[PDB]
């Protein structure tokens, strides 16, 4: 994955408007509601039995904020995604035992969340840029698995 | 397993889509061609530029199919039978692409349904589109 | 959609597999862990070392469940119902991994039963494993 | 994908005893048999109505040797497959309209064929190296799509 100057521009421009903490809680919450098997890694978060339980779970919100926060920092190095997520990749593999397919599912949910928040401003070209970003991030996070 | 609960969430959401079905169908296709360029390999006979009348026309047909599926959600295999055959024996679109279009339809819906696109409805719509996709590829081999 | 041809092909090819479930199953698992390392994320509680008792035992259980499915290929939804519940509500293995294990099972069969692994049988076995996978993930959401 | 130095040696080694023309026809034939929708690019090949017809079709064999010939050449450029398959990638996109998923399916079928051909010798570690290679080749062939 490699973003063109225009795709990087579209990503950076849109991200400045984003409330990372808010979108993070929304994206992780939806991941757990839409693809319930992803809850397998969050039993320690407590109650995830219903949409309202998941979306209102304080630990889910807190983790969403952490996850998108790391994602946000990675957007500063759009041409070096593997390197910027290398250590987190090793850790998600060795310590957390998280199947990278989850990073792809979260990526797609994030795009849906951005579309939901921005509406018409989330144009087809902007989506394309973000679709590339989430794919690159998922690939970077999966790169050090062994 | 599109549950009865999923079925009614879809009927309500698509009902809200209402008269914009065709527009959203075309928009979903446009989004797919830009986000997933490999899907363009199935339309070499189409001008895939923004605003293409061919993409717009095909979008209305995709929407017709979805609307019909929603109207016969209790027997989608029958409702989508002609299309299942078409994609399986003529078009022969690789199964992986249905997930790409489904995702773009969800994104399009999310971008147009501020109040309706709740986490629960989002899940139901995803399952609905997956069900439609499964039906459309049920005769491939 | 297992046709009468697929059923005949699978039953005829599986004969020697079911006779050595543990061997075939364990090898398919090792092939999967080495070819698709991400699958190891589901077995952090296993010593995945070559020839471990845990891998051998699980390989046998996987192979035995498949042998039962072949024996009852006319009613896989019921034959695999309990196992479906387990993967859907507890194991919660992402659906993409079923394709990886299925591929590794085909490779294992190809490497061990070349006479049986003809193109037609290869096709039926792939369809069979995909059907098993479908049932096993049918209750995920 | 990046193979380890030893995996590259394993790949180039097992290959030394591969009749590229023969395996190519077998792999392409099984692709059309196992995933029949892939026959969409070969209506000019004639009889593809049954497994026997497909496998024995001279055009299927002819195209198979063409495809695997290029795959084989690629094994001498394992450090940068994208660069080596660039123009071929542009051709498959612009003139042939071949969905890259086809490359991934072919790759898996090829692995099944190498297993069928080498039997016992196609050990799990050897398969892993090849599994990495086919993915690398498929990704390289898909790189110039637009
Ligand atoms: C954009 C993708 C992702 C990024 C950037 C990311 C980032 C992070 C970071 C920075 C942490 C450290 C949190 C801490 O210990 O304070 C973390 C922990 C974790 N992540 Fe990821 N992650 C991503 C996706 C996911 C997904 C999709 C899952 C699984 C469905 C996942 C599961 C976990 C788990 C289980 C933890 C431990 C949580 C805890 O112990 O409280 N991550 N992740
Ligand atoms: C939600 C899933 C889909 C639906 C409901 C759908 C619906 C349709 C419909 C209604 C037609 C018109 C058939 C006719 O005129 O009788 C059609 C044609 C077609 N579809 Fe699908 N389709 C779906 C997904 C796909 C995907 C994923 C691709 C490829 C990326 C695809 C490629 C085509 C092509 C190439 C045509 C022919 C267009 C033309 O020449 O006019 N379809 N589809
Ligand atoms: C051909 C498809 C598959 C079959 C037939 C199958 C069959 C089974 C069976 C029979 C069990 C034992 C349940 C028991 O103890 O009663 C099981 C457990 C399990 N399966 Fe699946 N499975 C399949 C695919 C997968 C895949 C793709 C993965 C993940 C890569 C997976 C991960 C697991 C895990 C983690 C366990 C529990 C292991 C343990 O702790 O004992 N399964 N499966
Ligand atoms: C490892 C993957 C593959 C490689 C390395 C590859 C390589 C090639 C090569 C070298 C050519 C000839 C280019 C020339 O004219 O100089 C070619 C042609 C072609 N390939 Fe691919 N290919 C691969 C997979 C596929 C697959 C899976 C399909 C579709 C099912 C496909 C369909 C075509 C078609 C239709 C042609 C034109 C054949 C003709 O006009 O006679 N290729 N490919
Ligand atoms: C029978 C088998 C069958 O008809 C079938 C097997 C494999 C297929 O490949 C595409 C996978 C779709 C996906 O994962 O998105 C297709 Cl399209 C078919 Cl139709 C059968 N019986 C119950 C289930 N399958
Ligand atoms: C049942 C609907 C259903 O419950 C369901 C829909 C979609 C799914 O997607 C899995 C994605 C596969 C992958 O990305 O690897 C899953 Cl797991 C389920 Cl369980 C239904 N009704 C008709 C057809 N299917």
């Amino acid at each position: 994955v490699h973003l063109t100057p225009e795709e990087k521009s579209a990503v950076t421009a849109l991200w400045g408007k984003v409330n990372v903490d808010e979108v993070g809680g929304e994206a992780l919450g939806r991941l757990l509601v839409v693809y319930p098997w992803t809850q397998r890694f969050f039993e320690s978060f407590g109650d995830l039995s219903t949409p309202d339980a998941v979306m209102g779970n304080p630990k889910v919100k807190a983790h969403g904020k952490k996850v998108l926060g790391a994602f946000s920092d990675g957007l500063a190095h759009l041409d070096n995604l593997k390197g910027t997520f290398a250590t987190l990749s090793e850790l998600h593999c060795d310590k957390l035992h998280v199947d990278p397919e989850n990073f792809r599912l979260l990526g797609n949910v994030l795009v849906c969340v951005l579309a939901h928040h921005f509406g018409k401003e989330f144009t087809p070209p902007v989506q394309a840029a973000y679709q590339k970003v989430v794919a690159g991030v998922a690939n970077a996070l999966a790169h050090k698995y062994h | 397993v599109l549950s009865p609960a999923d079925k009614t969430n879809v009927k309500a959401a698509w009902g809200k889509v209402g008269a914009h079905a065709g527009e959203y169908g075309a928009e979903a296709l446009e989004r797919m061609f830009l986000s997933f360029p490999t899907t363009k390999t199935y339309f070499p006979h189409f001008d895939l530029s923004h605003g293409s009348a061919q993409v717009k026309g095909h979008g209305k047909k995709v929407a017709d199919a979805l609307t019909n599926a929603v109207a016969h959600v209790d027997d989608m295999p029958n409702a989508l039978s002609a299309l299942s055959d078409l994609h399986a024996h003529k078009l022969r679109v690789d199964p992986v692409n249905f997930k790409l279009l489904s995702h773009c339809l969800l994104v399009t819906l999310a971008a147009h349904l501020p109040a309706e696109f709740t986490p629960a409805v989002h899940a139901s719509l995803d399952k609905f589109l997956a069900s439609v996709s499964t039906v459309l590829t049920s005769k491939y081999r």
